[PDB]
């Protein structure tokens, strides 16, 4: 069942109801079929203050719905427990009966946007821009691309980036632009814990459609390895190390690295460590007695100036003495 | 790893671990125990020495306890639990059920304070978790003599 | 209710023996 | 299947008593108490009820041991942020096992007088959820102000303002 | 037509009428009509104390029943991880085969028990143990969406392009079921985008045949050829204008595909739309480029294939947009004859 707090009350609603569109069944299944069944209709807002409908690429919702798989740290995908595949006879039956419910009840360009899936930390990364014309005349095309970052819940927090180029495009031919995405280009830093809306929007002469495109890319922050052995007697010392590669382009300063684990250490131990120079590894190693027998986890957690709470965990079993 | 981690004396999440659960009122029984050496094994011990119920018994060389009496102090001894007092390591509300546990992790939160050297841990726990004997097993011990803890 | 798997028909039913098979390999030939 | 109680093994001195609880039982904190024929009611101490996800005669019954031990026993979880192609796991403490949050649980439930329906899971989920929902709109701050120690520092903010 | 009482027992988990009744009876492997011992309903419901007393008093741990399912295969099925423990240290079987050559591993992947995949894998399963249908358990979890399972095989160096008997690679399976996160970690792992079928058939093509939008795009995202041809000479858009995928269609032509294509039989994405009566399609088709005055064998123009059908819209649309009504056949059949005919 999923609880869906209503601003108030609550409902708990079958998440079989969710995924045949089983609306009437109780109050909140309308809401969550809605999350993850919506479509984006994208406007563009011109200077004139008329706004233009624009060709967007589709923006699916409802990806990758994702728990903690059973008996494992890995991640478990259950998105076909909310959702039929996407153009497969069921969702189609699904949507038209939904649509029939609700119902009752009340372009000669095309844009291809390529990005990584995420962006290293005070990193570079590359966009490719794909403008396929499909005109018997060649086009001028104003490209514009922006970088702007979100946050998790979709409200707008920093303008980044902005990027506009006027290409002619031959008739029936494809054109790529490669566009570097760096950090180094952005008119501030993008806010903490927020994601980077990537848009790319085509206007021609005068058309009135603009074709966009726009992606959500991650920030990616340094890789914390904890390395420690699988198994650990209980009431004997164990040592755990932690690297960190400093891929940034600045020194880490003020760090300090915590560690924390319910069975492993009582409540947390912080340490200082040294700076850290662009291209260099931390490598610290922590030393303490397991004393509950289990399957226990430690977390490790690094803060400095460049980033804060990066957090890594690692799980070690452990056993009885022997008799 | 190398980087020798120096510890970071930080309270930013020290109330993250504060519980809301209100003691309950308990009367106490205190026991005070030495580090001693039985004259049978020369094997060092934990010796019963006193006991506080209402009020002070002290553990004679007989097996015998004494007679009950108010609990006097030596200035001495109050001037130096406050010089321990001020530096002392805290675990409070540890989630532990065995004395090796309990020993364990007061070892881990010394070497954390700097109270302790690395290399005084192994002794230490060696020392919290030799036997704990009691005053009847004293006259079956042939008698017992104070000692002192050293490196071996 | 609540004695029905006592059964060997509902036993059967239960048990799924057609999830131990493999069922097929469809093409749908255009 | 009621409320009984057995004497399994008995001595001069002591009983051995096995008792049962309904497996639709009112949950939350109880007494026993005992009644001697011509004697006044003798307290014999306090326990706390709760739902069984190991009784097939229960709502809340699981069928796995492992989904037994994922979703009730394990404190140790994993909360599944970032982007749809750039999925990032961060390590939680639920802490559900922590020794106050069993009693603060059963304290917000205490803000719904029907108490009749707390044998039912599906009103027990509803009344939380809801009572959580408010808490979290009256508690969470406009905005380290991001530095998490797992659920159980949140509910004991949520519910006492202080932390 | 009631259970023995001791499968009565096993279901209960009633250790104490189990221990009378083995007491009385001392078979543990008494069968049932369907010739399923007690162990194989204890290991199905997950109960470890009559599935502990059934062993202690001698059942067999590999039960063989006529169709081959061991307690061991319905305990993976299930995903009863501690059953599948409790069988394995007792001497469960590892590469037992039911009678259409299902493994234990073949039963857990197909239901995405990611554990009990790698307890079996750890304790020496076969990750190439093939169905009678050539299914490895990869091919079973791609089937089921089982992203996790298809990613835990796929670290055990399952092969990423094993093939079933219809020469089926996992990402034909994916393309076919529509999970487009499965196909997603194959290609992303090195798994081929241009695999041929027994038809010819490219996971592109099969995509295109049943509206998968999604794995669409991820294939021709992951380099897979657009123009590719089958056996007959069927484009993606052939598939997708035969099948009437309107997604598929324009996403098809935005991005570059010739809508002129033939096939043996000399056959346009405009002639499949006509016979089949997307107009649509056609109207998609038209649109951007496809001739359709363009002809086929025997002569044949769209409007003699919509005419043939009896569709008007389709008629209608070819016949506004450029279609000459007096071309004719190697026959001689106009589109006036067709349609009278019919």
């Amino acid at each position: 069942q999923i609880l869906h707090p209503s601003a108030g009350s609550c409902d708990l609603v079958p998440v079989r109801a969710v995924k045949e569109g089983t609306l009437g069944l109780t109050p909140a299944v309308s809401d969550l079929f809605a999350a993850i069944n919506a479509s984006c209709v994208v406007w563009k807002c011109c200077e004139d203050g008329t706004l233009e409908l624009t060709d967007s690429n589709t923006k699916y919702v409802g990806n990758n719905i994702s728990t903690k798989g059973v008996g494992s740290d890995r991640c478990e995908d259950i998105t076909q427990n909310y959702k039929y595949p996407e153009g497969s006879l069921q969702e189609k039956e699904v949507l038209e009966r939904v649509e029939k419910e609700k119902m009752e009840r009340e372009s000669p360009l095309y844009l291809l946007l390529k990005a990584p899936s995420s962006l290293p930390l005070r990193g570079d990364a590359q966009i490719s821009v794909t403008l396929v014309n499909h005109s018997e005349q060649e086009k001028a095309v104003q490209l514009a691309i922006g970088v702007q970052a979100v946050h998790y819940n979709g409200v707008l927090a920093a303008k980044l980036w902005r990027k506009k180029l006027h290409l002619t495009l031959s008739a029936n031919l494809e054109k790529i632009i490669t566009i570097g995405l760096f950090f180094s280009n952005f008119e501030r830093n993008p806010p903490e814990n927020t994601f980077l809306r990537l848009t790319a929007m085509a206007t021609h002469s005068e058309s009135n459609l603009s074709c966009f495109a726009q992606e959500d890319i991650a920030i990616c922050r340094p890789h914390l390895a904890i390395k420690m052995p699988e198994k650990a007697e209980q009431y004997q010392p164990l040592t755990a190390s932690v690297s960190l590669q400093n891929s940034l382009d600045a020194p880490m300063e003020d760090c300090v690295i915590s560690i924390l684990g319910r069975g492993l250490i009582h409540r947390e131990r912080s340490y200082r460590f040294r700076s850290v120079w662009p291209e260099n590894t931390m490598c610290a190693k922590f030393q303490f007695t397991p004393t509950h027998v289990g399957l226990q986890r430690l977390t490790v957690e690094v803060d400095c100036n460049m980033f804060q709470n990066l957090t890594n965990y690692k799980s070690v079993t452990v056993v009885a003495p022997e008799l | 790893q190398m980087e020798e981690p120096a510890a970071h004396d930080t309270e930013a999440t020290a109330t993250d671990y504060h519980t809301t659960s209100h003691p309950g009122t308990h009367k106490v029984y205190v026991e005070l125990q030495e580090l001693v050496m039985d004259e049978k094994n020369q094997e060092l011990r934990w010796m019963e020495a006193a006991r506080w119920v209402q009020l002070e018994e002290n553990l004679g060389e007989n097996g015998a306890w004494g007679r009950p009496h108010l609990s006097h102090l030596t200035f001495w001894s109050l001037l130096e639990l406050r010089r321990v007092f001020t530096k002392g390591t805290v675990l409070l509300d540890l989630q532990e059920t065995s004395l090796a546990g309990v020993a364990n992790q007061l070892l881990d939160r010394f070497i954390f304070e700097d109270q302790i050297r690395p290399q005084d841990r192994e002794e230490l726990l060696r020392a919290l978790l030799l036997k704990h004997s009691h005053a009847g097993e004293l006259e079956a011990l042939g008698g017992v003599k104070p000692a002192v803890l050293t490196r071996s | 209710e609540e004695l029905q798997d006592d059964y060997e028909d509902m036993m059967e039913e239960n048990l799924e023996q057609e999830e131990y098979e493999d069922p097929d390999i469809p093409e749908s030939q255009m | 299947k009621w409320w009984s109680a057995v004497v399994e093994e008995r001595d001069a001195q002591s009983w051995t008593i096995s008792v049962t609880t309904p497996a639709d039982a009112v949950i939350g904190h109880y007494s026993l108490l005992l009644q001697v024929s011509g004697r006044k009611q003798l307290l014999l101490g306090q326990f706390t009820l709760l739902f069984n996800p190991w009784n097939r005669e229960d709502a809340v019954f699981l069928k796995n041991e492992a989904q037994r031990m994922e979703y009730l026993l394990n404190q140790n979880g994993l909360i599944y942020l970032g982007t749809a192609d750039c999925i990032q796991a961060e390590s939680w403490d639920f802490g559900q096992f922590e020794g106050d949050v069993i009693d603060l649980s059963l304290r917000l439930l205490s803000k719904d007088k029907q108490v009749e329906k707390w044998s039912q899971p599906v009103h027990v989920a509803r009344v939380l959820g809801a009572l959580l929902h408010f808490l979290k709109e009256q508690r969470v701050l406009p905005t380290l102000l991001n530095k998490r120690r797992g659920s159980v520092p949140i509910l004991r903010q949520w519910l006492t303002g202080r932390g | 037509v009631r259970l023995p009482a001791l499968h009565i027992a096993a279901r209960n988990d009633d250790t104490r009428t189990a221990a009378v009744l083995l007491q009385n009876d001392p078979n543990p492997d008494v069968l049932s009509k369907t010739g399923f011992t007690p162990l194989h309903i204890a290991a199905h419901y997950e109960n470890l104390n009559v599935a502990q007393l059934l062993l202690n008093r001698g059942a067999s741990v590999n039960f063989t029943p006529q169709n081959g399912i061991t307690p061991l295969h319905i305990a993976s099925r299930r995903g009863n991880v501690i059953m599948v423990r409790l069988l394995l240290d007792r001497g469960a079987q590892i590469e037992t085969k039911t009678k259409d050559e299902l493994t234990p591993l073949h039963c857990a992947a197909r239901n995405g028990h990611v554990r009990i995949s790698e307890i079996l894998l750890d304790h020496g399963a076969p990750i190439q143990a093939k169905t009678k249908n050539g299914l490895s358990p990869i091919h079973m979890a791609a089937q089921g969406d089982h992203l996790d399972c298809v990613r835990l095989l796929l670290q055990y160096d399952a092969e990423i392009d094993d093939i079933t008997l219809d020469h089926l690679t996992p990402l034909h399976v994916a393309a076919h079921c529509g999970h487009h996160r499965v196909a997603k970690v194959l290609l992303d792992k090195g798994a081929k985008p241009n695999s041929r079928a027994l038809n010819g058939f490219t996971p592109l093509h099969i995509a295109c045949k049943k509206n998968h939008v999604r794995v669409m795009e991820l294939l021709l995202k992951t380099g897979a050829s657009i123009d590719a041809v089958t056996e007959s000479g069927l484009t993606p858009l052939h598939v997708a204008s035969f099948m009437g995928h309107l997604p598929i269609v324009k996403n098809l032509l935005q991005r570059g595909a010739s809508p002129n294509v033939s096939n043996v039989k000399v056959e346009t994405p405009l002639h499949m739309a006509a016979r089949a009566g997307h107009t649509e399609v056609a109207k998609y088709l038209l649109q951007n480029k496809a001739k359709v005055n363009a002809k086929a064998k025997d002569d044949q123009t769209p409007l003699h294939c919509a005419a043939r059908i009896g569709h008007t819209n389709m008629v209608k649309l070819l016949l506004e947009n450029n279609a000459n009504p007096n071309l004719a056949t190697t026959a001689g059949h106009t589109p006036l004859h067709i349609a009278a005919r019919e």
